[PDB]
RNA sequence: CGGGGAAUCAGGGUUCGAUUCCGGAGAGGGAGCCUGAGAAACGGCUACCACAUCCAAGGAAGGCAGCAGGCGCGCAAAUUACCCACUCCCGACCCGGGGAGGUAGUGACGAAAAAUAACAAUACAGGACUCUUUCGAGGCCCUGUAAUUGGAAUGAGUCCACUUUAAAUCCUUUAACGAGGAUCCAUUGGAGGGCAAGUCUGGUGCCAAUUCCAGCUCCAAUAGCGUAUAUU
C-alpha cells in the first residue's frame, strides 16, 4: 500500500541473460520489508514471475524513509540456475549444500593421504 | 595484508598552557552561549579556524596571478560561502583572516534550531536535535555539530513522525491516557 | 670566531661530531653505559622480591622516619630500595612478594626530601597499592 | 624471490585502473601477453569495473568462458588477459564494440567503435630485422610479426593492419607534421602533431609535439604513437580529442554543464 | 543530591559565571 | 596441601556469599596457582552467550583481574583444561615450602 | 635490514621507521645436493653440530621467524572459532583446493561521533522599561536559584519481526515493555609555598608551635583521567 518499489540503475545484461538494476524501496512508517514482498512487487511491475527474481544487499537509510537495494529479473529459471550463486539459489530453496565442516573434510582428507590404494575409500 | 585502512586524523588541539583565566573564560563563554557538552568542541571548532586561516595566509603568500592561488583561493572562499560563514560579496583571501569561531558556532544545526523557533532554548534544541526530532530537507538528523549550507537553510524541518510533527505521541502520552 | 668558508661543510661536521659527544644527555643517550648501568635495564617498570623492610632517615630540615622496602630485582639480580606511600600500605608487604616498581618521578634523579631512594612500590601480589589501600582490591598470600 | 611472481597487491597495481583500497588486499594481476603489466587493462577490470556487466569476478569467468568476448578478432577466456593500446574488444552478442585508447588523463577510455571500424587496428613498428633465407620480418608493440613488409616502413612508422587476416594494409610515415597520440610519460594521452624531433644519440630522442589548441609539449620517442597522416586520425576519438584541458578550464566547464542541466 | 553531569554541568557553571 | 586450586563458576552470577566467605579465607591463608572454569555457558541460548561471558568476566576482574575463564562442558574441554592444569606457572607458598608435609 | 614513510614545525633541523607497500635476508647452526624453466628449497632430500620424540633395545622419526595454541622470558601483546560468499592465486580446470584472504571472538593501542536531562507554573534574588523628585506601583518584561508542583519528550536496556550475511552477530529499520532521589546515582587528579583553586574540621604524639591519619570546601578536564620511562 504504502511501500512502493523505484528501480535506478537499468541495465539489461545480454551476457548474463538477465536484467539488473538498484531497487528503492519507500516504506515511510513500517519496519524493512520483506524480500519476498519486493519480488512480488517487482513481478507485477516487470510483468514476469517472481521466481526468476532475485534481490539482496538492502540496506535501510537513517530515519526509516528509503530502503536500496539490488535487485535482477533472469530470463528463464533455468538461467538463473546457471547464473545466480548458489548462496543466493539456496534463499530461494533451489539448491542444498553438504552439512560437513571445515575440520571434518581437512582431517579426513588428511586421513587418506596416509594410505594407498582404494583403502582410501574405506577411511572415514 | 588486510583491506583495511589506518588513516584517521585528530580533530582539536589540546591549548599550549593548561591553566590561563582569560583563555578559560572566553571558552566558558561560548560553551555557555552555544550549548555545548565541554571544552572539546569549542577546541574542534578552533582548529578549523586555525586551519583555514592557515591555508589563507598560505594563499596570501602567492603572487596574484599563480594559478595554483586563484584555484585553491576560489574554492575555499566557495566552501566558507556555501556554509554562510562568509558573505557572497566578500569573496576575498583577506577577508577570511577576519573570521571568527562565532560565524562557525552560528552555522551549526543546535543553533539553527534555536534561531528558527524549533525550540525554547539551546539546551531544549540539543536535546531536540539528539532525540531524533529534527530533519534537514528529508533526513532526521542528531548530530548537534551539522554546520547547516544556505541551500538547508530553509528545509530545516521538523520530522514527519515526531509527536510535535506528524502527530504520533510519545510514550508518556499514550501511558497517561491510557490511564482513562 | 667560527669559520664560514663555503668549502668548510667537512670541518663543520667533524667539529659538531666532536662537541656533540661533549653533551651530557648525548653521551648518556649514545654511549650506551647509562642503559647498561641503570637496575631497570632502561625499562620504565621493573618486578622483583622483597628482601627486608628497612627504615630511611629523611632530611635534615624535615626531620622524619620514612619505611622502605629493599628488593632484589627478578631479570638482573640487582638489589634495590623502594618506597611505600605510608606506613599503612606497608603492611600489605611481606617478605617474598613479588613487587612491581616504578620509578620515582623526577626521571633518575633522587627525593628532594628522602636520601637516596628512587624507586616506588607499584603492585605487590599483581594488585595495586591503591586499590588495597582504598579496600577496592585484596591481595592473596 | 626463487622464482616468478604470481600476485599482485592492490595498492602497488597500476593506478590508471582505478582500483579502490578497501575490497581487497590483491588486484587482478594481468597475465603474460602482448602488452605489458603497467601499460594493460586485464579483462576482468574492463567487464566488471568499467563496463559493468558483472558484479564479481565469477561472474566475469561465466560471462568470457560462454565464448562471448573478442580481442582483435580472436576469442579469449582469460580472464586477466592484458589488452592494451589500440586493441579492439568486440562483443557480438550485444553488438558492442571498442578500442582500448587512453583519455586526457592517462586512463584508458570506453571508446565505443563502429563495427566496420573494428575490422583494423593500428600498431606501431618497433623493430625490423631480416630473418634465414632473406626474408623481412617486423615486430609490432603488441608482439606482431609480420613477414615480408614494405620496404619503405622503419621503425616508429605505425601500419594499419586487419585484424581478420593480420597482413600489412597501409603504413603511417614517421615525419614531421604527422599526428601522433602520447603513450607514456607525464603526457599520456594527448594528441598532436609533430613539430620537431631532436636527436640525442646514444640516448633518448625528444619529440616536440604542438596541440590543436597551440600547447606545446616534448615526450621521448618510446612515448610517440602515429595515428593518422598530417592531420587527420586514422581511428576515431575520444570525447576530448586529445585537448588536455587544465584544472580551471575544467571546472568552468563543469560549472556550465551543472548550470546548463539543473 | 546528585550533581548535574555533561551539558548541564556546563550549563550551570556558566549561569553561575557569567549570568551573575 | 593443594598445588592447584580449581575454583568453578556459574554463567549468571560470579561466585555466592559463601563462595565469597571461602575466597576471603583462602586470599587471607595463601593460594597457590589457580585456574577459574565456568560451568554452564552452553546451556544458554546461544544470542545471548558471548555477551554473558563478558558480563562474567566483570564479575570476575573485581579480585581476579587478569585470568582467563576456561569452559568446562563436554569432554573436549575437559582435556584443554587438563592440559591447561598440566603446563602452567607454580605460584609457589614458603611456608609449606620450608618443612616437610 | 634499507627505502617509501612518522612525530614535531616559522625556517633550518631533531628523533623515530621490528611492523601490512617495494627491495633484501633467513627457516635451530653450518655445509652439500636432487628434481625442475626457475631453489643451494627446508610445510624437499643427505650429513655433521645442538637439542629432542617413540621402542619389544634390533630400529624408526624430527624442525610453528605459517594460522591458532602452550611453556619460557619478561613492564610488555588476542580464539587450539566459522567460511571460500568477497579479493585474488593454483590446477588437466566455468565445477576442485587455499589458516592467502574474508568473517566473527578478545581488544579504553589509538582516532571519529556522541547520552547522563529539558520545559511550564509558583516562590524568592537581580537587571531593564512606563508612571513618580524619591520611597514605591507595576496580572511590564527579561534572566537566575529551587528540601515546590506538573505532565510532555526520549534514549540506555528487555525483546517479536524484517534487514544484514556463506551462515550469523553488529549497525540501521520497526512492533511491545521501558524515567523522578528520572537510586537508570561519572570519574580521575590537584589545591591551605608560584600558573586553576582554603582566614576550614576532628583524632594522635613532641617541646602555642609541631609527626601521622581521616574528612569538608574549592579548581581542572571529562567517558575519561593520573603515574613511570624514553623522546621531541
Amino acid at each position: 500500500d504504502t511501500v512502493t518499489i523505484r528501480t535506478r540503475k537499468f541495465m539489461t545484461n545480454r551476457l548474463l541473460q538477465r536484467k539488473q538494476m538498484v531497487i528503492d524501496v519507500l516504506h515511510p512508517g513500517k519496519a524493512t520489508v520483506p524480500k519476498t514482498e519486493i519480488r512480488e512487487k517487482l513481478a507485477k511491475m516487470y510483468k514476469t514471475t517472481p521466481d526468476v527474481i532475485f534481490v539482496f544487499g538492502f540496506r535501510t537509510h537513517f530515519g526509516g524513509g528509503k530502503t536500496t537495494g539490488f535487485g535482477m529479473i533472469y530470463d528463464s529459471l533455468d538461467y538463473a540456475k546457471k547464473n545466480e550463486p548458489k548462496h543466493r539459489l539456496a534463499r530461494h530453496g533451489l539448491y542444498e549444500k553438504k552439512k560437513t565442516s571445515r575440520k571434518q573434510r581437512k582431517e579426513r582428507k588428511n586421513r587418506m593421504k596416509k594410505v594407498r590404494g582404494t583403502a582410501k575409500a574405506n577411511v572415514g | 595484508p588486510v583491506a583495511r585502512s589506518w588513516v584517521c586524523r585528530k580533530t582539536y588541539v589540546t591549548p599550549r598552557r593548561p591553566f590561563e583565566k582569560s583563555r578559560l573564560d572566553q571558552e566558558l563563554k561560548l560553551i555557555g552561549e552555544y550549548g555545548l557538552r565541554n571544552k572539546r568542541e569549542v577546541w574542534r571548532v578552533k582548529f578549523t579556524l586555525a586551519k583555514i586561516r592557515k591555508a589563507a595566509r598560505e594563499l596570501l603568500t602567492l603572487d596574484e596571478k599563480d594559478p595554483r592561488r586563484l584555484f585553491e583561493g576560489n574554492a575555499l572562499l566557495r566552501r566558507l560561502v556555501r556554509i554562510g560563514v562568509l558573505d557572497e560579496g566578500k569573496m576575498k583571501l583577506d577577508y577570511i583572516l577576519g573570521l571568527k569561531i562565532e560565524d562557525f558556532l552560528e552555522r551549526r544545526l543546535q543553533t539553527q534550531v534555536f534561531k528558527l523557533g524549533l525550540a525554547k532554548s539551546i539546551h531544549h534544541a540539543r536535546v531536540l536535535i539528539r532525540q531524533r526530532h529534527i530533519r534537514v530537507r528529508k533526513q532526521v538528523v542528531n548530530i548537534p555539530s551539522f554546520i547547516v549550507r544556505l541551500d538547508s537553510q530553509k528545509h530545516i524541518d521538523f520530522s514527519l513522525r515526531s509527536p510535535y510533527g506528524g502527530g504520533r505521541p510519545g510514550r508518556v502520552k499514550r501511558k497517561n491516557a491510557k490511564k482513562g | 670566531g667560527k669559520c664560514r668558508g663555503l668549502r668548510t661543510a667537512r670541518k663543520l661536521r667533524s667539529h659538531r661530531r666532536d662537541q656533540k659527544w661533549h653533551d651530557k644527555q648525548y653521551k648518556k643517550a649514545h654511549l650506551g653505559t647509562a642503559l647498561k648501568a641503570n637496575p631497570f635495564g632502561g625499562a620504565s617498570h621493573a618486578k622483583g622480591i622483597v628482601l627486608e623492610k628497612v627504615g630511611v632517615e629523611a632530611k635534615q630540615p624535615n626531620s622524619a622516619i620514612r619505611k622502605c622496602v629493599r628488593v632484589q630485582l627478578i631479570k638482573n639480580g640487582k638489589k634495590i630500595t623502594a618506597f611505600v606511600p605510608n606506613d599503612g600500605c606497608l603492611n600489605f608487604i611481606e617478605e617474598n612478594d613479588e613487587v612491581l616498581v616504578a620509578g620515582f618521578g623526577r626521571k633518575g634523579h633522587a627525593v628532594g626530601d628522602i636520601p637516596g631512594v628512587r624507586f616506588k612500590v607499584v603492585k605487590v601480589a599483581n594488585v595495586s597499592l591503591l586499590a588495597l589501600y582504598k579496600g577496592k582490591k585484596e591481595r592473596p598470600r | 624471490a626463487r622464482g616468478p611472481k604470481k600476485h599482485l597487491k592492490r595498492v602497488a597495481a597500476p593506478k590508471h585502473w582505478m582500483l579502490d583500497k578497501l575490497t581487497g588486499v590483491f588486484a587482478p594481476r594481468p597475465s603474460t601477453g602482448p602488452h605489458k603489466l603497467r601499460e594493460c587493462l586485464p579483462l576482468i577490470i574492463f567487464l566488471r569495473n568499467r563496463l559493468k556487466y558483472a558484479l564479481t569476478g565469477d561472474e566475469v569467468k561465466k560471462i568470457c568462458m560462454q565464448r562471448f568476448i573478442k580481442i582483435d578478432g580472436k576469442v579469449r577466456t582469460d580472464i586477466t588477459y592484458p589488452a592494451g593500446f589500440m586493441d579492439v574488444i568486440s562483443i557480438d552478442k550485444t553488438g558492442e564494440n571498442f578500442r582500448l585508447i587512453y583519455d586526457t588523463k592517462g586512463r584508458f577510455a570506453v571508446h565505443r567503435i563502429t563495427p566496420e571500424e573494428a575490422k583494423y587496428k593500428l600498431c606501431k613498428v618497433r623493430k625490423i630485422f631480416v630473418g634465414t633465407k632473406g626474408i623481412p620480418h617486423l615486430v609490432t608493440h603488441d608482439a606482431r610479426t609480420i613477414r615480408y613488409p614494405d620496404p619503405l616502413i622503419k621503425v616508429n612508422d605505425t601500419i594499419q593492419i586487419d585484424l581478420e587476416t593480420g597482413k600489412i594494409t597501409d603504413f603511417i610515415k614517421f615525419d614531421t607534421g604527422n599526428l601522433c597520440m602520447v603513450t607514456g610519460g607525464a603526457n599520456l594521452g594527448r594528441i598532436g602533431v609533430i613539430t620537431n624531433r631532436e636527436r640525442h644519440p646514444g640516448s633518448f630522442d625528444v619529440v616536440h609535439v604542438k596541440d590543436a589548441n597551440g600547447n606545446s609539449f616534448a615526450t621521448r620517442l618510446s612515448n610517440i604513437f602515429v595515428i593518422g597522416k598530417g592531420n587527420k586520425p586514422w581511428i576515431s576519438l575520444p570525447r576530448g580529442k586529445g585537448i588536455r584541458l587544465t584544472i580551471a578550464e575544467e571546472r568552468d566547464k563543469r560549472l556550465a554543464a551543472k548550470q546548463s542541466s539543473g | 543530591k546528585k550533581k548535574k553531569t555533561g551539558r548541564a554541568k556546563r550549563r550551570m557553571q556558566y549561569n553561575r559565571r557569567f549570568v551573575n | 596441601v593443594a598445588d592447584t586450586i580449581l575454583f568453578l563458576l556459574d554463567p549468571l552470577e560470579g561466585w555466592d556469599s559463601t563462595g565469597d566467605y571461602c575466597l576471603s579465607c583462602l586470599f587471607a591463608q595463601g593460594l597457590p596457582t589457580y585456574t577459574l572454569a565456568v560451568q554452564g555457558i552452553s546451556g544458554l541460548p546461544l544470542k545471548k552467550q558471548i555477551d554473558t561471558r563478558k558480563k562474567l568476566s566483570k564479575a570476575v576482574e573485581k579480585r581476579f583481574p587478569h585470568d582467563k575463564l576456561l569452559l568446562l562442558d563436554t569432554q573436549q574441554e575437559a582435556g584443554m583444561l587438563l592440559r591447561q592444569l598440566a603446563n602452567q606457572k607454580q605460584q609457589h607458598l614458603a611456608f609449606r615450602d620450608r618443612r616437610a608435609y
